[PDB]
């Protein structure tokens, strides 16, 4: 059972959390509250994470930080990367386009100029959503007949 | 000459030696510091005078080197 | 890109760590404060860089003994981070190597020398970090160190036996101001300061005002502390000089409020922004001089009455 450290918010772990729950795989958590900035700095260095930060995941001596490296790991440890170069690269491109939405959010979110910046985020968002609307014509889920982990990423973004 | 170099052929040759070659720093010896002003008239605004004996010398040269300032150092005996 | 999950994720981890540097740049690149923010970025940077230094130990490229794209990434990164910090790579000689190694690969080296190679800028011209089209410089590097120095100005403050708090160790800041002022004058000699120059002229006006108030303030501090020995303590001396002690105490009130208002600002430079400082102290020192002058007339007129006192001092 893997060990996941992160904020007690959707934030940087959500997609991963979903994928895990999708594979009905069990895990245990180190939850940092919003104002418990100390408790974190207390364990920030006492964990042996390869890029200490949040979130960080530890399993069978697989020490991970970076939401993507983590999620991909769990995914790969269960053969979910793709069935050919093509389908494997396609799944990575989904990874990318999902982050181009998750990150797109955070760049206009910390700004004091939010009430007018989200306007330019939501105008770019359509071009991203559209691609998925098309992909979903004659398919059941994005990228085929089986639901993919990038769909759990876009779900965090969407939320 | 217009600055005030002396008419003497000796003092013309000397000035030529100072200017023409500068792959190396020139050392000017003159009892009457008439020469310190000759070079000053030649480089104008850019001319910043210093002396190995002043205290701010160590920093003033670092400022002189950084922004292309033409420098004459007034006390050559002490270095 | 890799064969399967593990080897593919390894190569992606290289991808990731390269972006954690390229992106790290862009997050503090639009900022107006950049010359001050990089400090806290470079402190965190170590933790990230380390992982790469290790990976590079006993291996020819990240993800193994066979060369990957990550080797050409690290090369670019190292070239780029050295401009942002001149000392950032010196502590990773393993990367300084990988960089030269890559540059050694015949195809790559032929490229760097080719027309397709963009030698500079690092970001979009618009960016604060690594922008501009003006191929080179030290005007900005120095002015960042000047402004950094004046937002760390510290006056040793030490309160004496009575009320007022004294400012110890004048000369250090006193020296620095004069030096930093000489620096800006020599900056006019430079060719490349012309447009960047206007802001420096504003910093020139700010510091020339700081030396204006620096000169007078040490005078006040000195002359008050001396006069305090003479009249501040005895009843007998202030009894003989009533007009003198009533005028000393009036200035003692003002200067007590002037010091405590100036120290709580918590920036010595911020002091030039305070209302009526140069005018206050110029007027205070004038009045302080009138008391010292009046005492001087008292002592000499005392001495002339009994000319033995001339012997005494």
């Amino acid at each position: 059972s893997p060990i996941l450290g992160y904020w007690k918010i959707k934030g940087l772990v959500q997609p991963t959390r979903l994928l895990l729950e999708y594979l009905e795989e069990k895990y245990e958590e180190h939850l940092y509250e919003r104002d418990e900035g100390d408790k974190w700095r207390n364990k920030k260095f006492e964990l042996g994470l390869e890029f200490p930060n949040l979130p960080y995941y530890i399993d069978g001596d697989v020490k991970l930080t970076q939401s993507m490296a983590i999620i991909r790991y769990i995914a790969d440890k269960h053969n979910m990367l793709g069935g050919c170069p093509k389908e494997r690269a396609e799944i990575s491109m989904l990874e990318g386009a999902v982050l181009d939405i998750r990150y797109g959010v955070s760049r206009i979110a910390y700004s004091k100029d939010f009430e007018t910046l989200k306007v330019d985020f939501l105008s770019k968002l359509p071009e991203m959503l559209k691609m998925f609307e098309d992909r979903l014509c004659h398919k059941t889920y994005l990228n085929g007949d089986h639901v993919t982990h990038p769909d759990f990423m876009l779900y965090d973004a969407l939320d | 000459l217009e600055c005030g170099l002396d008419k003497n052929d000796y003092f013309l040759e000397n000035m030529s030696i100072v200017m023409n070659s500068q792959d190396a720093v020139p050392f000017l010896l003159d009892p009457s510091s008439h020469m310190i002003t000759v070079i000053s008239n030649y480089y104008g605004n850019k001319t910043v005078l210093l002396s190995f004996l002043e205290e701010g010398f160590v920093k003033r040269l670092e400022n002189a080197i950084r922004f292309g300032s033409v420098v004459i150092i007034q006390d050559g005996e002490f270095f | 890109l890799g064969g399967c999950p593990k080897e593919r994720a390894e190569i992606s981890m290289l991808e990731g760590a390269v972006l954690d540097i390229r992106y790290g740049v862009s997050r503090i690149a639009y900022s107006k404060d950049f010359e001050t923010l990089k400090v806290d970025f470079l402190s965190k940077l170590p933790e990230m860089l380390k992982m790469f230094e290790d990976r590079l130990c006993h291996k020819t490229y990240l993800n193994g003994d066979h060369v990957t794209h990550p080797d050409f990434m690290l090369y670019d990164a190292l070239d780029v981070v050295l401009y942002m910090d001149p000392m950032c790579l010196d502590a990773f000689p393993k990367l300084v190597c990988f960089k030269k190694r890559i540059e050694a690969i015949p195809q790559i080296d032929k490229y760097l020398k080719s027309s397709k190679y963009i030698a500079w800028p690092l970001q979009g011209w618009q960016a604060t970090f690594g922008g501009g089209d003006h191929p080179p410089f030290v005007i900005e590097k120095s002015l960042n160190r000047i402004k950094k120095f004046w937002k760390e100005a510290q006056y040793e403050v030490i309160e004496h036996s009575s009320g007022l708090k004294l400012v110890r160790e004048w000369d250090v800041l006193e020296q620095a101001c004069k030096e930093d002022l000489e620096e800006l004058v020599s900056m006019k000699a430079s060719n490349y300061y012309k447009i960047f120059e206007q802001d420096c002229l504003d910093l020139e006006s700010k510091l020339t005002k700081l030396s204006e108030i620096q000169v007078n303030w040490v005078e006040v501090q000195f002359y008050w502390l001396d006069l305090y020995g003479i009249l501040g303590e005895n009843l007998d001396i202030q009894n003989f000089l009533p007009l003198e002690t009533s005028k000393f105490k009036s200035l003692t009130s003002e200067y007590k409020m002037i010091t405590t208002r100036a120290f709580q600002l918590d920036t010595t430079i911020e002091v030039i922004h305070i209302p009526n400082f140069d005018t206050t102290l110029k007027l205070t020192i004038d009045s302080l001089k009138m008391i010292k002058s009046s005492l001087s007339t008292f002592l000499e007129r005392q001495r002339r009455q009994f000319p033995r006192f001339y012997f005494l001092g």
